[PDB]
RNA sequence: CGUGAGGGAAAGGUGAAAAGAACCCCGGGAGGGGAGUGAAAUAGAGCCUGAAACCGUGGGCUUACAAGCAGUCACGGCCCC
RNA sequence: GAAUGCCGGCAUGAGUAACGAUAAAGAGGGUGAGAAUCCCUCUCGCCGUAAGCCCAAGGGUUCCUACGCAAUGGUCGUCAG
RNA sequence: CGAUGUCGGCUCGUCGCAUCCUGGGGCUGAAGAAGGUCCCAAGGGUUGGGCUGUUCGCCCAUUAAAGCGGCACGCGAGCUGGGUUCAGAACGUCGUGAGACAGUUCGGUCUCUAUCCGCCACGGGCGCAGGAGGCUUGAGGGGGGCUCUUCCUAGUACGAGAGGACCGGAAGGGACGCACCUCUGGUUUCCCAGCUGUCCCUCCAGGGGCAUAAGCUGGGUAGCCAUGUGCGGAAGGGAUAACCGCUGAAAGCAUCUAAGCGGGAAGCCCGCCCCAAGAUGAGGCCUCCCACGGCAGCCGGUAAGGACCCGGGAAGACCACCCGGUGGAUGGGCCGGGGGUGUAAGCGCCGCGAGGCGUUGAGCCGACCGGUCCCAAUCGUCCGAGGUCU
């Protein structure tokens, strides 16, 4: 298993074999390994990756210590990749070649308090024929005396988005190592400037 | 609707439990560096009229 | 990081610079690379550009033509590789930027509304006089 | 299925 | 949702809000300094700065531009002839906002000053 | 984007002039039909003594829609009406002519006969 | 309250005596704090006595892994006598 | 101790719904213990077969001026029927 | 009976399995294909219309299929109100009549405020024996689970012919689901232009208000979006159901079984995605502070760090979360680019004039990508360890 941290920069299409292909561009490199997790020490295998340089003015002492023990400049973001152990002390986009398939994780856009229609694609109410202040309402939420309650997990209005999402098996369309750039085919969770993780896919 | 109504009177306990979040937070205040009077931060001092070193306002 | 410049930096390998400038109202002939199994040939599409929607590399334009008693609109990417050339056949003068309204017009009515843009036509003949 | 109807159609009152 | 939208609504419809900013501009440019609620103030900065910048151009077009909001030739004369020159070498920011320490008694509204810069 | 109740022009010489789609023959429950798709329609308007008469329940293939269709090369194409060609159970045109341009997408979907007969393929 | 015929309430008590609190203090006032009157002022006029529900301040014991008609029986802990 | 009892008092719901046409506000200057709300000025907006002006009924001092803000005013109030 | 609102629809589901489809089987009067019938199986799926208030049913066009039931004939403090229980009116019918009819006909008041449990979201408190900043394990949960057509194998096996496979392989769909805005397509309340009537500034020119809470019209960025785009169902391991065996007695034969061992489902357990240490069983790793003064406790000052306050934010109802606070690009200005609009005003020229031409892709110009300390995030304050005992 291999992976990298990155930022979502934006979307375009490019041309490849007289075909237009929607891409999302991701700035992934470069990520210094700052800690390794081991079975004798931590109980599992992973690599803690740092990402993006930070003004050491803003990095406190407990954090400074962590960085220093790795001999690594202060970084803004730390995040792990399980079952990944790069031979190197630095991880770049070069771990992905065009044609590879990847899983991209990001933080979805947040809709805040979402109506049952936006959130769960409920049909809502009718908009005429006598419909009474229930055009965007969810309907029944239950039965009667039996069971006389509402199921756990009842789809209802509430917050929606701004949660961890993974879209899977995306084609790597190109990689431009000199700009730490990754071109992925299709759509990636979250807003531009959003932190994302790119992992080698788990599909076959 | 069919006019929902409280089924039982709320107990002194239960009503006062609700209010366990109702305490005021005291005004946050800092000494004005000129006249040493206590005022909210990031506001022109209402006693001497100073802010960011200079006289800004007539008190 | 300048996210915008990055995207233009990706797009830069695909950007065309060899196309003639045209505006909505101009009459144009787009020669388009078309596949038909198993060979690819060049098919000509000629009409009034009724729209140019700008977004840098991602600008696209829409051309309208009446083919065999039926109206046809085509949308082309301005930097598509499947465009061989575009030939300005006539300069039209519009007073607005989108010309959807010509859809409701007689061929006669369109002709009056889209006068030949005499100015830019003179500019066309004014250049082309090359060393 | 249509059966009896054991209640009149209802209407709301006015307390005071 | 409000994702990446600029501009407060200030519980006013399209034209009341317009008139709101315009009238405050007339008052700001007139007295050099006014008191309002904090939210009105921050939003007033841009609206007024633009008008000053145009008086810095000084041409006919600009004057006629400014008059669309300010509507008072004298006031605009004061804008072009007395106010605009004060900022000839200043790059934007011809306005400042500083928050007062006390709230309105009647509704507890947070108050601020908006003034033209030196 | 054709669906039940949609009226189509017929672009052949079968004698029908107007058909109203009553089913899109494409799966358990397809919401829409586009170029190349086959529908079942009702003949709503015909001209005297044609192959087809008003009332008939016929099959036809969509050759032009008002909703633009997208192509893998990044382009699109849109027509001024929604038109179709009446076919038999073997997907062959019942008439002997077809009028107006047809969408090139027809070719790859095995409607060569119609593609050839068409005056223009865009 | 009702057009009207007509219906129809609630609301008693300072002190023996006004001796009903000069004057000062905070307050815009209301209100209070001293001074003063009185056997008595939580008899100060919103005045005898001043119960109960109800609201509050202070203290003792107690409560954030627990199942309920709220008690009861037992044991232990802490506080008081 | 119960009568959906009677009279009164006080709770709960709750700092909740609401504060009565979506014609609309902003600033400066006064006054005053106190001002979004009272006076003044400028800007803005609303009515204009009316949301202006005259009668008649009905109301009965509400009119004008001075002095006030306990209550009345759905907030505030120095203003007011 | 000091009230348990009653049909049908809509919305939202959830369960059963006597299974409609899809998966696995045995028997067949199973040649192949396609059926019949019974067994296993509830994971998913189970369309759109015409008629009627209808449930039901019939019919049209499809489909892998168009399953049957429970949940107060599920669901009116969720909606509807066509049907049914009032008062009006009429027809047929009965009654001398008033009136009546599991007979019909037309009409006919459906109640803003959720206390408790429950449910969807989000915090505050305390705990997790030192106090802190990060990064994590995953107990246990939830999500998902569908299916068709065509081609190759092969016109092969089978069949007289018509017809036509198993196994294995490749492609393209339908519906659903999660994300996204590059494209296609919407919206875009003032981003640009055009237009009418009126009033006004200032007479012309040029403008402003109002005509809606945009006067009207043509367009339209970012954002939020589907009609648009990417991607998902798996694969794979394991244990099973019906069912099929290997070896094999009791019972010299036989027997899938009594010892033992195989094969075997869309189903079960893992695997995928998401939540998750209040998992009080309160886990783990890395890093930081530390041996404070007073008489497992108390008062006080600090350390690492935290909060308050402020500038903000594709975060958001408040709260929370996230970024930044002058050692600074956080918002506001300004400048450049993008983008929309589509050639401003002024002037000159042409026309008697409405106008037209040039200056000019001009002028204006929200949000997008950036730069720039011009404006504001001034100045500060309060908390916060001394580590209990075997
Ligand atoms: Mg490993
Ligand atoms: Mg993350
Ligand atoms: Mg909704
Ligand atoms: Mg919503
Ligand atoms: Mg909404
Ligand atoms: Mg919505
Ligand atoms: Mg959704
Ligand atoms: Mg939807
Ligand atoms: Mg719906
Ligand atoms: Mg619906
Ligand atoms: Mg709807
Ligand atoms: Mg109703
Ligand atoms: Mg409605
Ligand atoms: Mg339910
Ligand atoms: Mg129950
Ligand atoms: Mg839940
Ligand atoms: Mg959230
Ligand atoms: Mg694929
Ligand atoms: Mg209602
Ligand atoms: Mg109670
Ligand atoms: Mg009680
Ligand atoms: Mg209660
Ligand atoms: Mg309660
Ligand atoms: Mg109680
Ligand atoms: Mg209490
Ligand atoms: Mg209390
Ligand atoms: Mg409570
Ligand atoms: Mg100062
Ligand atoms: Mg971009
Ligand atoms: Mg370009
Ligand atoms: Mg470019
Ligand atoms: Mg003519
Ligand atoms: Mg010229
Ligand atoms: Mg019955
Ligand atoms: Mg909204
Ligand atoms: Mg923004
Ligand atoms: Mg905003
Ligand atoms: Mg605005
Ligand atoms: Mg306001
Ligand atoms: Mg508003
Ligand atoms: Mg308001
Ligand atoms: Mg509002
Ligand atoms: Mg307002
Ligand atoms: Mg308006
Ligand atoms: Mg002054
Ligand atoms: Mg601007
Ligand atoms: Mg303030
Ligand atoms: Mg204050
Ligand atoms: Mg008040
Ligand atoms: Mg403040
Ligand atoms: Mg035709
Ligand atoms: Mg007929
Ligand atoms: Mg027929
Ligand atoms: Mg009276
Ligand atoms: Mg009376
Ligand atoms: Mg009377
Ligand atoms: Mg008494
Ligand atoms: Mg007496
Ligand atoms: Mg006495
Ligand atoms: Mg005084
Ligand atoms: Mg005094
Ligand atoms: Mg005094
Ligand atoms: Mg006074
Ligand atoms: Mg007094
Ligand atoms: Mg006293
Ligand atoms: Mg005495
Ligand atoms: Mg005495
Ligand atoms: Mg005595
Ligand atoms: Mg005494
Ligand atoms: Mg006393
Ligand atoms: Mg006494
Ligand atoms: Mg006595
Ligand atoms: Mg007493
Ligand atoms: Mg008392
Ligand atoms: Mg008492
Ligand atoms: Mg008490
Ligand atoms: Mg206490
Ligand atoms: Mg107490
Ligand atoms: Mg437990
Ligand atoms: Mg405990
Ligand atoms: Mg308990
Ligand atoms: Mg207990
Ligand atoms: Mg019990
Ligand atoms: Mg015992
Ligand atoms: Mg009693
Ligand atoms: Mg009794
Ligand atoms: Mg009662
Ligand atoms: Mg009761
Ligand atoms: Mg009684
Ligand atoms: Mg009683
Ligand atoms: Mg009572
Ligand atoms: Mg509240
Ligand atoms: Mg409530
Ligand atoms: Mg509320
Ligand atoms: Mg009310
Ligand atoms: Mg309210
Ligand atoms: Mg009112
Ligand atoms: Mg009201
Ligand atoms: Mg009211
Ligand atoms: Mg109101
Ligand atoms: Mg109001
Ligand atoms: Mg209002
Ligand atoms: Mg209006
Ligand atoms: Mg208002
Ligand atoms: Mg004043
Ligand atoms: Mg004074
Ligand atoms: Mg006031
Ligand atoms: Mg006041
Ligand atoms: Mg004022
Ligand atoms: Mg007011
Ligand atoms: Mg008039
Ligand atoms: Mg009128
Ligand atoms: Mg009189
Ligand atoms: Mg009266
Ligand atoms: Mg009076
Ligand atoms: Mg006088
Ligand atoms: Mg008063
Ligand atoms: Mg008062
Ligand atoms: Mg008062
Ligand atoms: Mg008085
Ligand atoms: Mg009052
Ligand atoms: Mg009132
Ligand atoms: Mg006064
Ligand atoms: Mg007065
Ligand atoms: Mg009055
Ligand atoms: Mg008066
Ligand atoms: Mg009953
Ligand atoms: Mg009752
Ligand atoms: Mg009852
Ligand atoms: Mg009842
Ligand atoms: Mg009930
Ligand atoms: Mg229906
Ligand atoms: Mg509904
Ligand atoms: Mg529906
Ligand atoms: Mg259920
Ligand atoms: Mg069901
Ligand atoms: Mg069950
Ligand atoms: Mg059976
Ligand atoms: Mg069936
Ligand atoms: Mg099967
Ligand atoms: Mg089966
Ligand atoms: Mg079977
Ligand atoms: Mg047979
Ligand atoms: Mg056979
Ligand atoms: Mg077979
Ligand atoms: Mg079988
Ligand atoms: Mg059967
Ligand atoms: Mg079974
Ligand atoms: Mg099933
Ligand atoms: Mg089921
Ligand atoms: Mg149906
Ligand atoms: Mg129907
Ligand atoms: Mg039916
Ligand atoms: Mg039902
Ligand atoms: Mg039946
Ligand atoms: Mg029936
Ligand atoms: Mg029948
Ligand atoms: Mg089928
Ligand atoms: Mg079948
Ligand atoms: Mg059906
Ligand atoms: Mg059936
Ligand atoms: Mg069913
Ligand atoms: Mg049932
Ligand atoms: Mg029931
Ligand atoms: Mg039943
Ligand atoms: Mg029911
Ligand atoms: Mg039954
Ligand atoms: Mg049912
Ligand atoms: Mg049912
Ligand atoms: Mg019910
Ligand atoms: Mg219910
Ligand atoms: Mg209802
Ligand atoms: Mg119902
Ligand atoms: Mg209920
Ligand atoms: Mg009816
Ligand atoms: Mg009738
Ligand atoms: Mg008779
Ligand atoms: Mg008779
Ligand atoms: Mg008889
Ligand atoms: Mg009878
Ligand atoms: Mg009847
Ligand atoms: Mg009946
Ligand atoms: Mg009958
Ligand atoms: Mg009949
Ligand atoms: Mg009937
Ligand atoms: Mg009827
Ligand atoms: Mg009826
Ligand atoms: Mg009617
Ligand atoms: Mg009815
Ligand atoms: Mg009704
Ligand atoms: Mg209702
Ligand atoms: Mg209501
Ligand atoms: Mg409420
Ligand atoms: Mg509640
Ligand atoms: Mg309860
Ligand atoms: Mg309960
Ligand atoms: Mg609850
Ligand atoms: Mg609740
Ligand atoms: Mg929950
Ligand atoms: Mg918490
Ligand atoms: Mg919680
Ligand atoms: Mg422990
Ligand atoms: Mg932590
Ligand atoms: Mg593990
Ligand atoms: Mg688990
Ligand atoms: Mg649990
Ligand atoms: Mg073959
Ligand atoms: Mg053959
Ligand atoms: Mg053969
Ligand atoms: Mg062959
Ligand atoms: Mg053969
Ligand atoms: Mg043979
Ligand atoms: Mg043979
Ligand atoms: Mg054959
Ligand atoms: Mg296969
Ligand atoms: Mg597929
Ligand atoms: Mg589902
Ligand atoms: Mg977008
Ligand atoms: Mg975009
Ligand atoms: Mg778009
Ligand atoms: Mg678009
Ligand atoms: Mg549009
Ligand atoms: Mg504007
Ligand atoms: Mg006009
Ligand atoms: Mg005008
Ligand atoms: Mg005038
Ligand atoms: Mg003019
Ligand atoms: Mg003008
Ligand atoms: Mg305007
Ligand atoms: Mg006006
Ligand atoms: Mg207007
Ligand atoms: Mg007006
Ligand atoms: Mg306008
Ligand atoms: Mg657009
Ligand atoms: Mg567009
Ligand atoms: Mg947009
Ligand atoms: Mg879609
Ligand atoms: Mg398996
Ligand atoms: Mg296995
Ligand atoms: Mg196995
Ligand atoms: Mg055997
Ligand atoms: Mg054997
Ligand atoms: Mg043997
Ligand atoms: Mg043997
Ligand atoms: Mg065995
Ligand atoms: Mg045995
Ligand atoms: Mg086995
Ligand atoms: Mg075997
Ligand atoms: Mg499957
Ligand atoms: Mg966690
Ligand atoms: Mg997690
Ligand atoms: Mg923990
Ligand atoms: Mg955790
Ligand atoms: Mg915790
Ligand atoms: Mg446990
Ligand atoms: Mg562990
Ligand atoms: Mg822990
Ligand atoms: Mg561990
Ligand atoms: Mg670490
Ligand atoms: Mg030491
Ligand atoms: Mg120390
Ligand atoms: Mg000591
Ligand atoms: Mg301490
Ligand atoms: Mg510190
Ligand atoms: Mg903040
Ligand atoms: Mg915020
Ligand atoms: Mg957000
Ligand atoms: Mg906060
Ligand atoms: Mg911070
Ligand atoms: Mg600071
Ligand atoms: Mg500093
Ligand atoms: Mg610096
Ligand atoms: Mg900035
Ligand atoms: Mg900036
Ligand atoms: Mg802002
Ligand atoms: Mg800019
Ligand atoms: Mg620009
Ligand atoms: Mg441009
Ligand atoms: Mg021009
Ligand atoms: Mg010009
Ligand atoms: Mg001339
Ligand atoms: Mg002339
Ligand atoms: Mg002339
Ligand atoms: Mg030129
Ligand atoms: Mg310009
Ligand atoms: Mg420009
Ligand atoms: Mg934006
Ligand atoms: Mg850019
Ligand atoms: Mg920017
Ligand atoms: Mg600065
Ligand atoms: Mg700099
Ligand atoms: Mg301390
Ligand atoms: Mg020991
Ligand atoms: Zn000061």
């Amino acid at each position: 298993m291999k992976g990298i941290l990155g930022v979502k920069v934006g979307m375009t299409r490019i041309f490849r074999d007289d075909r237009a292909v929607p891409v999302t561009v991701i700035l992934a490199g470069p990520c210094p390994v700052v800690q390794r997790r081991t079975p004798e020490k931590d109980g599992y295998t992973a690599v803690q990756l740092g990402f993006l340089p930070q003004n050491p003015k803003r990095v406190n002492r407990p954090l400074k210590g962590h960085f220093a023990k790795a001999g690594v400049e202060p970084v803004r973001i730390l995040r792990e990749i399980r079952d990944f152990n790069p031979e190197g002390d630095t991880v770049t986009v070069e771990i992905f070649k065009p044609g590879e398939r990847v899983d991209v994780t990001g933080t979805s856009k947040g809709r805040g308090f979402a109506g049952v229609m936006k959130r769960w694609n409920f049909a809502g109410g009718p908009d005429s024929h006598g419909a009474h202040k229930i055009h965007r309402h969810p309907g029944s939420i239950g039965n009667r005396k039996t069971p006389g309650r509402v199921y756990k997990g009842k789809k209802m209005a509430g917050h929606y988005g701004a949660e961890r999402v993974t879209v899977m098996n995306l084609e790597v369309v190109d990689v431009i190592p000199e700009e730490n750039l990754l071109l992925v085919k299709g759509a990636v969770p979250g807003p531009n400037g959003g932190l994302v993780i790119v992992r080698e896919t788990k599909k076959a | 609707a069919k006019h929902p109504v409280p089924k039982k009177k709320t107990s002194k306990a239960r009503r006062d439990a609700r209010r366990s979040h109702h305490a005021l937070t005291p005004p946050t205040l800092v000494p004005c560096p000129e006249c040493k009077a206590m005022k909210p931060p990031h506001t022109v001092c209402p006693e001497c009229g100073y802010y960011a070193g200079r006289k800004v306002l007539e008190v | 990081m300048n996210r915008g410049a990055l995207i233009k930096l990706v797009e830069s390998r695909y950007v065309r610079t060899d196309l003639p400038e045209f505006r909505p109202g101009d009459t144009v002939r787009v020669s388009y690379k078309v596949k038909e199994g198993n060979r690819t040939r060049i098919q000509d599409f000629e009409g009034i550009v009724i729209r140019i929607r700008r977004n840098g590399f991602n600008t696209t334009f829409t051309v309208r033509k009446v083919s065999y008693g039926v109206g046809v609109e085509r949308i082309f990417p301005l930097h598509s590789p499947l465009i061989q050339k575009i030939d300005i056949v006539q300069r039209g003068r519009a007073r607005r930027a989108k010309l959807y309204f010509i859809r409701n017009l007689s061929d006669r009515e369109i002709r009056r509304k889209l006068r030949a843009d005499r100015k830019r036509i003179d500019q066309d003949r004014a250049a082309e006089r090359a060393a | 299925v249509d059966k009896g109807s054991y209640l009149p159609r209802p209407t709301p009152p006015r307390p005071i | 949702m409000r994702h990446l939208k600029s501009g407060r609504k200030l519980n006013r419809h399209s034209s009341h809000r317009l008139a709101l900013y315009r009238n405050q501009a007339k008052s700001l440019l007139t007295h050099g300094r006014i008191t309002t609620t904090v939210p009105k103030a921050k939003e007033l900065r841009g609206f007024v700065d633009h008008l000053i910048h145009l008086a810095k151009r000084g041409d006919l077009h600009a004057r006629r531009l400014v008059l669309r909001d300010l509507q008072d030739v004298k006031l605009v004369r004061k804008l072009f002839d007395e106010i605009a020159p004060r900022y000839r070498d200043r790059q934007g920011g011809y306005t400042r906002v500083l928050k007062l320490a006390e709230r309105r008694r009647g509704d507890g509204a947070p108050l601020a000053l908006v003034e033209l810069v030196e | 984007m054709i669906q039940p109740q949609t009226y189509l022009e017929v672009a052949d010489n079968t004698g029908a002039r107007k058909i109203m789609c009553i089913r899109v023959l494409k799966g358990s429950n397809a919401k829409y039909a586009t170029v190349g798709d086959v529908i079942v329609a009702s003949v709503k308007e015909a001209i005297p003594r044609g192959a087809v008469k008003e009332g008939d329940v016929v099959k036809a293939v969509v050759v032009r829609t008002k909703k633009e269709i997208k192509r893998p090369d990044g382009s699109a194409i849109r027509f001024d009406d929604n038109a179709a060609v009446i076919i038999n159970n073997q997907l062959e045109p019942r008439g002997t002519r077809v009028f107006g341009p047809v969408a090139r997408e027809l070719r790859e979907k095995g409607f060569m006969k119609i593609v050839s007969l068409a005056p223009e393929v865009l």
